[PDB]
């Protein structure tokens, strides 16, 4: 049990680095397609104005 | 004069008053009466603290008793509310003296048509929380409402059922047996995709770890537990890691719509067959309901359908039979 | 129009989308805490949530937290369901706020609603709306009731739009059709200026209109 | 003589006054409730070495309740739940205060023309110093208290333990030897077979007493019994139901949660720092004691003692003793967190028993079945072997 | 009695071979696990700063 509490601790801990690398590459492109939705109506407005 | 009339005054208005049509008026009640009654109870503490007990067994027998009586409100749906949402220590009023004696056949009762499936996972909780004091022996009495809950018609239920169930493996009492089912029935639901139905189960995982824990975790659920974990790679004490060490839970929507059709339960051994094949010998197709099995089967396999899938496929297809015959009941109303 | 105090009916009505969008995704708290990464929406195409919505006289809660069955999002977050809150229509009549909020884990160890806004049950003269009111997003917060709610969600360019939008839909146009035309494009205009903007959180919040006068009855509290 | 009571569920000081010692069973319980915040319903008390309380006995009875051989209390919903022992500890108004009063002091600078005012706050730190000092005494008995209130449960344990063993090993050895007594049984279940017959071919003084039997234990009624008997009598069912009943007792055996580190080991060194947190308090009272000599010394050193930075030595030694005991009250409430600390590390152990404890309340359910059976499989040979030979 | 003590060890010894050395192993993919997962997380971290 005890060694299953410390590999529980180090394979959770690889995982959650992981899943950190994950969130933060799915938070990267929500950001990145809003960017080119703003940029396209950017410049559509730009053209008008 | 106060003494006196505490008690006396106090459960006659709370009666008198009583009778209301408004459900939420009578669960406003119930819960005020829990907190009269504690002030009836201070009210004797005083008492006999200031001027013998057998008047306050009376009272707290009363306390049961209208604890009880409460229960007996045709507003299912208010009762539970009021249950989930004040506690009160579950009317702290029998324990397992009687608080199991009465309250097991009062819930029971209460194994009505599912509309309110929420109502159901509630429920499940507040026998959780029955099973505070009441469950030491009837904890398997639970176990065949364990079973019942199983039939519970919400997912959303299921999830709450996860709850409920990291809940008793605190409580307990009953778990050995139904230990080891509930590990082996979830090693196949280990992928199921339900996002509030897989983390709550991730999250029972981590309780019944604690509860159970010891090397019995390891053979009795590392078995089940093998049935999703992708890697070895989780503090089972937690439920993200524990998750995350399982695979990525299999499309409930493609399921669904399978689920969605009729006469899958055929369709189900043509499945069971497909995964003999996969481990066995079936190399052939037999002559099924063809047009809709065979559309479904190469959907399915062509949306990609991996090896693991099979086998939890079939045992939460068991539950879907299940809740397909519920559905399909449902359907009289 | 009608009288509130006979009909005392239990609320129920029908589910919609939120326009705010999961952008929400606590950039920095992610790069905290390992449990948000379980978020529905952190780890979905698109993003359920468990949906909890409440009605309260002036802060004073009258129903429970109403949560929605079972329905799929974390691909597309369309949502065409019912719900049936647990507010009688004369049940706190008066002052009443809708409030609501969505549980999606804010984290494996995190799952639960962190969205919520206040609108009034009737309308800022007092009808009561049985239609589509989509609500003002208060994103990583959520509802609170109270007559001075701290996330308004029913009550400029758009409310221009808006408005001269209904007035005309009333019957208030002229013979004159050529406007209408110009005017839903003119309207295009407006609304894309308003998508451009950027920075807010939103959702559309559809009342589900009532078998009684079969529409998004206008009630009046009595 | 006033009741002396520790919640052994978290061994920490809640007496009782002498005004419940005389009164009812449920006096006790109810006092709890109230003067302690610890409800009834999920609650405990038991005698250490003892039997838990029943609803008649007084205290005595199983002589205890004293300020060092108190009875043992344990909220039932404290282990029901989580519930690392909450240490949710009272204002430290006394302590805020403590804190404040010695960051001034040590902020307090030399006095000069002051030293009167710095006596009356020294004499106060040093009173504050005393009474926290006992505080923390009283605290580290109530350790202690914890310690016995863990004794009480390893007593407990081993009494309920005890019981279940008794019912469980005595059905469980009767069958072993009921093997045999099984080929005997199965003998019995053949002329069973023919008792059925026989009746069959017997439809209907000492016989109307006989029938008289026969009126609550009918035929299928019996039949179903023996038929029952014997297939939950699986032998396995046992020997399963064996290893069960071991593993029910193991849960029970947790044998490092006793023996934890030598709990007195570590007491000694509490005690010990309790003794040496009431040698600073005396040694603050002496400071004090010092510090009246010495306006007494200023007073008449008009004279005789003309030299000078008298009032400036005060005045450091007063901060300086001050900085001394605060130094201490750091210890001390490292302490009062280490009480819960401690009383989560205990509350582990608890709920391992615990548990152990209601799972062998589902293994007692069934050993009050297997008690039923074995008496049912012996008391039927005899009175049904009577019936059947009809 | 002997039965009961067996009643005890058998399931004991149920376990022991069921707690499989398969972590046991898993405890040096930590090694190289860790300190590559660091270097992807600090750069993630940098990417979604910018």
């Amino acid at each position: 049990m005890e060694g299953k509490w410390i590999t529980d601790q180090l394979r959770w801990k690889i995982m959650s680095c992981k899943m950190r690398i994950e969130q933060l590459k799915q938070t990267i492109c929500k950001g990145n397609e809003e960017m080119e939705k703003n940029s396209e109506g950017l410049l559509k407005t730009k053209e008008k104005n | 004069n106060d003494i006196n009339i505490y008690p006396e005054y106090i459960l006659p208005g709370i009666a008198h008053l009583a009778q209301d049509d408004a459900t939420i008026v009578r669960l406003a009640y119930a819960e005020n009466i829990a907190l009269l009654a504690e002030t009836a109870l201070r009210f004797l503490e005083l008492v006999q603290l200031k001027n013998y007990d057998t008047e306050l067994q009376a009272l707290h027998e009363m306390v049961q008793q209208k604890v009880v009586t409460l229960l007996s409100d045709p507003e299912n749906i208010v009762k539970q509310t009021l249950m989930e949402n004040g506690i009160t220590r579950l009317c702290v009023f029998f324990g397992r003296q009687k608080a199991n004696d009465v309250l097991l056949s009062h819930m029971i009762t209460f194994l009505n048509d599912k509309n309110d499936w929420h109502l159901r996972g509630a429920f499940f909780d507040s026998i959780v929380g029955v099973a505070a004091y009441v469950g030491w022996q009837s904890s398997s009495i639970l176990k065949p409402l364990l079973q019942q809950g199983l039939s519970d018609a919400e997912e959303f239920v299921i999830v709450k059922a996860l709850y409920a169930l990291t809940c008793m493996c605190q409580l307990g009492l009953l778990q050995k047996p139904h230990v080891y089912e509930f590990a082996s029935d979830i090693a196949p639901f280990l992928c199921h995709p339900n996002l509030w139905i897989r983390y709550g189960a991730v999250g029972f995982i981590t309780v019944v770890a604690r509860q159970i824990s010891t090397a019995d975790v390891y053979c009795k659920l590392m078995p089940y537990l093998d049935p999703y974990i992708t890697q070895p790679i989780i503090q089972i004490e937690r439920k993200l890691v524990l998750l995350s060490v399982l695979k990525e839970p299999v499309s409930r929507s493609i399921f669904d719509y399978a689920l969605r059709s009729k006469d899958i339960t055929s369709l189900f051994r043509h499945l069971h067959m497909r995964q003999k094949k996969r481990n066995g010998s079936l190399p052939d197709c037999p002559p099924p309901e063809d047009p809709a099995i065979a559309q479904l089967l190469k959907k399915l396999l062509s949306q990609g359908m991996t090896e693991e899938e099979e086998d939890k496929l079939l045992a939460l297809k068991d539950f879907m039979m299940k809740s397909n015959k519920a559905k399909a009941n449902i359907v009289d109303q | 129009y009608i009288y509130s105090c006979d009909l005392d009916i239990n609320v129920q009505l029908k589910i919609g989308s939120l326009e705010g969008k999961r952008e929400q995704k606590s950039y920095k708290a992610v790069l905290e805490d390992p449990m948000l990464k379980f978020s529905g929406l952190y780890q979905e195409t698109c993003s359920d949530l468990y949906v909890t919505c409440q009605v309260f006289a002036e802060g004073k809660p009258l129903a429970l937290p109403v949560r929605t069955s079972y329905k799929a999002f974390s691909t597309r977050w369309n949502w065409n369901e019912w719900l049936k809150l647990p507010v009688k229509y004369p049940d706190l009549p008066r002052n009443a706020q809708v409030a609501l909020t969505i549980w999606d884990v804010y984290g494996p160890g995190k799952a639960v609603p962190v969205g919520g806004t206040t609108v009034s049950l009737f309308g800022k003269y007092g009808m009561f709306r049985q239609g589509m009111h989509d609500l003002k997003v208060w994103p990583n917060v959520e509802a609170d009731g109270s007559e001075p709610t701290k996330t308004p969600g029913r009550t400029d360019q758009m409310s221009r739009l808006a408005k001269l939008t209904k007035a005309h839909r009333q019957g208030h146009m002229v013979k004159v059709d050529w406007l209408d035309r110009l005017t839903f494009r003119e309207i295009e205009m407006i609304n894309e200026s308003e998508k451009r903007s950027s920075n807010f959180m939103y959702l559309m919040v559809e009342f589900r209109c009532v078998k009684c006068d079969d529409k998004e009855y206008g009630i009046v509290y009595y | 003589m006033k009741l002396y009571v520790f919640l052994v569920n978290t061994g920490t000081t809640l007496t009782f006054d002498t005004e419940l010692t005389v009164q009812t069973v449920a006096d006790l319980k109810h006092a709890i409730q109230s003067k302690y915040k610890i409800a009834i319903q999920h609650q405990v008390l038991v005698v250490n070495g003892g039997e838990c309380m029943a609803a008649d006995r007084r205290v005595c009875t199983y002589s205890a309740g004293t300020d060092t051989n108190p009875i043992f209390l344990f909220n039932k919903e404290m282990i029901l739940c989580d519930r690392p022992p909450a240490i949710p500890k009272t204002t430290f108004s006394t302590e805020n205060d403590m804190e404040i009063k010695v960051e001034e002091s040590l902020m307090m600078p030399a006095v000069f023309h002051t030293v009167a005012s710095r006596t009356q706050l020294a004499l106060e730190m040093y009173e504050v110093a005393k009474k926290l000092c006992s505080f923390c005494e009283g605290l580290v008995h109530d350790e202690h208290l914890q310690h016995q209130g863990w004794a009480a449960i390893m007593a407990n344990l081993e009494d309920c333990s005890n019981s279940y063993q008794k019912l469980l090993f005595k059905f469980e050895s009767i069958y072993s030897n009921y093997l045999q007594s099984i080929e005997d049984i199965k003998l019995k279940l053949t002329h069973l077979g023919t008792a059925v017959s026989v009746m069959a071919k017997i439809p209907l003084s000492l016989l109307d007493w006989i029938n008289v039997q026969d009126r609550p234990n009918d035929v299928e009624s019996l039949v179903r019994k023996c038929f029952d008997s014997m297939s939950r009598l699986d032998p396995r069912i046992i020997r399963p139901f064996i290893a069960e009943c071991r593993q029910t007792i193991a849960k029970l055996d947790n044998q490092n949660m006793k023996a934890i580190k030598g709990l007195e080991d570590r007491l000694y060194a509490l005690d010990q720092m309790i003794a040496s947190c009431g040698r600073l308090v005396n040694e603050q009272k002496e400071l004090a004691q010092g510090f009246l000599a010495n306006q007494k010394r200023a007073e008449n050193l008009k004279d005789a003692s003309v030299l000078p930075d008298l009032c400036l030595s005060h005045a450091n030694q007063l901060m300086i003793m001050l900085q001394n005991h605060r130094k201490l009250l750091d210890i001390k409430q490292k302490c009062t967190t280490a009480k819960q600390e401690l009383a989560n590390n205990l509350h582990v152990r608890l709920k391992w028993c615990c548990f152990v404890m209601l799972h062998a309340d589902q293994d007692g359910e069934k050993l009050q079945a297997l008690l039923r059976l074995v008496i049912e499989l012996l008391e039927r040979v005899k009175i049904v072997e009577a019936l059947s030979t009809v | 009695q002997l039965n009961v003590t067996e009643n005890e060890c058998q399931n004991y010894k149920r376990c022991l071979e069921i707690l499989e050395q398969m972590n046991e192993d898993d405890s040096e993919q930590l090694q190289m696990e860790l300190k590559e997962l660091a270097l992807e997380e600090e750069r993630l971290i940098q990417e979604l700063e910018d």
